[PDB]
């Protein structure tokens, strides 16, 4: 929460998908339909600088990409992730054209 | 990852490390030829490292392949971070095995309360 330390070993964290009202309550006017919040409102458990681009996998499917937040593990500031389910077509289209 | 635990060695086979001298961002292998990441992680030069657990030691199970093409989403917005996604094509296809595997894309969006697993070598404090 305070300080710094990027690990040499791979770190893991189990966290649930937060309902968009809980997500939207935390960041007024800043959450789009291409974003989802995953984590805990109490803080202490979150992804941070260096985890960016990383996977958020639930039920064997990649549902999110570590994107942003206000700091890391702050109370009532859960992490915000790119909503991958909205991007399957762009990903397939792109892979086919390149 | 703050407040997490150390993953079992190679228990997250689709997890890749973007390297440009040192690890800067994570990513996911969704194809033997393609990695998905965050558009705000963009660098013109990137080396993808697969099969990693300890990024500071060559354990033997790693495959380092440079990206040949990096494609960020055309509507990515730096102010809002809307469409924060980037696709990276490897210069040579990764060899899928026990410690190196793809992750399925979603069949549909996830319901609220769905437990997920998050991983990476980011800050722990
Ligand atoms: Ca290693």
């Amino acid at each position: 929460s305070s300080g710094s330390s990027y690990p040499s070993l791979l770190q893991c964290l189990k966290a649930p998908v937060l309902s968009n009202s809980s997500c939207k309550s935390s960041y007024p006017g800043q959450i789009t339909g291409n974003m989802i919040c995953v984590g805990f409102l109490q803080g202490g458990k979150d992804s941070c600088q260096g985890d960016s681009g990383g996977p958020v996998v639930c039920n064997g499917q990649l549902q999110g990409i570590v994107s942003w937040g206000y700091g890391c593990a702050q109370k009532n500031k859960p992490g915000v992730y790119t909503k991958v389910c909205n991007y399957v077509n762009w990903i397939q289209q792109t892979i086919a054209a390149n | 990852i703050v407040g997490g635990y150390t993953c079992a060695a190679n228990s997250i086979p689709y997890q890749v490390s973007l390297n440009s001298g040192s690890h800067f961002c994570g990513g996911s292998l969704i194809n033997s030829q393609w990695v998905v990441s965050a558009a705000h992680c963009y660098k013109s030069r990137i080396q993808v490292r697969l099969g990693e657990h300890n990024i500071d030691v060559l354990e033997g199970n790693e495959q380092f392949i440079n990206a040949a093409k990096i494609i960020t989403h055309p509507n990515f917005n730096g102010n809002t971070l809307d469409n924060d996604i980037m696709l990276i094509k490897l210069s040579s296809p990764a060899t899928l095995n026990s410690r190196v595997a793809t992750v399925s894309l979603p069949r549909s969006c996830a319901a609220a309360g769905t437990e997920c697993l998050i991983s990476g070598w980011g800050n722990t404090k």
